[PDB]
């Protein structure tokens, strides 16, 4: 029932139980530096930074090194290319990084405050740039959208010259295969900060690579652990009664200490470029005025498949949604991908053929109670669905209502979920968008490529 | 065919209270 196999896993051995000196726990960073476009543009960085046992990586003045003007983004010219569009805001205390304070003031705790409302550019601007001039509570500009492809053309026509593996949109970024949009995932989101903003304690959603860039003017510290400590993380803020996968928190970091977890700890200076690998739980301050650009991207390889598949799967147990929809996503990748890496390859044929098993159960299932399936196949730039009322995503055979509102819109909900509401699927209208026999030869025109 | 209705997809930060 699983879509994963065990047996397949490519996750590093790593035994906690060995201790570790101090040494070893405030590990160093991998710094690099670039020199060239052909430098930045090689596979080896792209192996370099994805590798396993690399959580994270910065790329020290990536922005000189490709001649991007990163002046396109600066809170000026943010605002001039701005809209009254809505933006969000967290207000937080300000404090130092390493710290998080109860409200007495007298110890450590993980819960972080970190309260909604809402602005636009224009007038988080002018706080950005009171706060800067000095004319305690902070606020936070964070995941502002500049997707709008005509708004900011200009901004986005610059990061085209990342090396693709970098890139907001690529043929080898799975979520170039989700077909529909994931804000601040395959868009472009910016964060807008004084000193003391945080983004707290997190793994990114459905575990994918994140790619973070310092505009400035000011400094980001930043703090992270690898992928294989993400459980005891969980199980401190469990302790402490916050929500490890939903919540706010910030650890303390002698916990991590005293837990045998190291910490990677460092500064992202303007220009430079954080490279977050799969799965790395990360957290990260402001040191100064400063505003960053970040999307995900999720490579081409095993670890970041299966990382993304296990998180798929867990936020199920969790009852959490999983804003990367991977079984759409695997088969899109099958069908228009060339796959070489044999674990990788391996992943996602297993993948689809517990897809198509349960498919083809399910389908088997509805003709033997004579309900009417109706194909409606896929088009381009269609969503992918999931359940209305549980938030699973919902591949190929969707039980959509028109019950409510207008009879001419659907919701979609998974089989559970629409047997639950009529047990015969009165009032269900069953479609599917792939036949039987287009899963079967997608699956066999997939195959190890050398 | 028939329109489906999808929620839309979003990285937000987390919020307390
Ligand atoms: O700039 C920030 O606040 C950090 C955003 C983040 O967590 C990321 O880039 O993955
Ligand atoms: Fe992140
Ligand atoms: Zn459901």
């Amino acid at each position: 029932e699983s879509y994963l196999s065990p047996a397949q896993s490519v996750k590093p051995k790593i035994n906690t139980e060995e201790k570790l000196p101090r040494e070893k726990l405030n590990p160093p960073t991998p710094s690099i530096y670039l020199e060239s476009k052909r430098d930045a543009f090689s596979p080896v960085l792209l192996q370099f930074c994805t590798d396993p046992r690399n959580p994270i990586t910065v790329i020290r003045g990536l922005a000189g090194s490709l001649r991007l003007n990163l002046g396109l983004f600066s809170t000026k010219t943010l605002v001039e290319a701005s809209g009254e569009h809505t933006v969000e805001v967290r207000t937080q205390v300000q404090q130092p990084s390493d710290e998080n304070w109860d409200l007495t003031g007298t110890r450590q705790i993980w819960p972080c405050e970190s309260s909604r409302s809402h602005t636009t550019i224009a007038k988080y601007a002018q706080y950005q740039a009171s706060s800067f001039q000095e004319s305690h509570i902070i606020k936070f500009g964070t995941n502002i959208d500049l997707s709008d492809a005509k708004r900011w053309k200009p901004q986005l026509q610059e990061l085209l010259k990342l090396p693709a593996f970098m890139r907001v949109t690529s043929t080898g970024n799975m979520l170039s295969h989700v077909g529909h949009t994931i804000l601040g995932m395959n868009t472009v989101q910016l964060y807008m900060k004084v000193p003391g903003s945080r983004t707290p304690g997190h793994q990114e959603n459905n575990n994918f690579c994140s790619v973070n860039i310092n505009i400035g003017p000011g400094d980001c510290e930043w703090f992270a652990v690898h992928e294989h400590y993400w459980e005891t993380i969980s199980a401190f803020c469990d302790r402490h009664g916050v929500d490890y996968l939903t919540g706010s928190w910030w650890p303390i970091l002698d916990d991590l200490y005293a837990s045998n977890i190291p910490v990677y700890r460092f500064v992202q200076r303007p220009g430079d470029l954080v490279w977050i690998n799969a799965g790395t739980v990360h957290w990260v301050q402001a040191t100064g005025w400063c505003n960053n650009i970040a999307w995900n991207v999720g490579p081409l390889t095993a670890y970041q498949y299966q990382l993304a598949l296990e998180r798929y799967e867990w936020n199920e147990v969790k009852n959490v949604k999983s804003i990367v929809p991977m079984i759409h996503v695997s088969w899109n990748v099958a069908r228009t991908v060339k796959i070489s890496d044999p674990d990788l390859f391996k992943m996602i044929k297993f993948c689809l053929l517990q897809s198509m098993k349960h498919c083809q159960v399910q389908r088997e299932s509805l003709v033997r109670a004579g309900k009417k399936i109706a194909y409606q196949g896929r088009v381009k730039d269609e969503p992918a669905y999931y359940c209305n009322e549980c938030d699973v995503e919902v591949f190929n055979i969707l039980f959509v209502t028109s019950e409510n509102g207008s009879r001419n819109t659907y919701l979609v909900h998974c089989e559970g979920c629409a047997r639950r509401r009529s047990a015969g699927l009165q009032g269900v209208v069953v479609l599917e968008q792939y036949r039987t026999e287009e899963l079967a030869q997608a699956y066999d025109a997939f195959t190890l490529a050398p | 065919r028939i329109q489906l209705m999808t929620k839309a997809a979003r990285k937000s930060a987390p919020a307390t209270g």
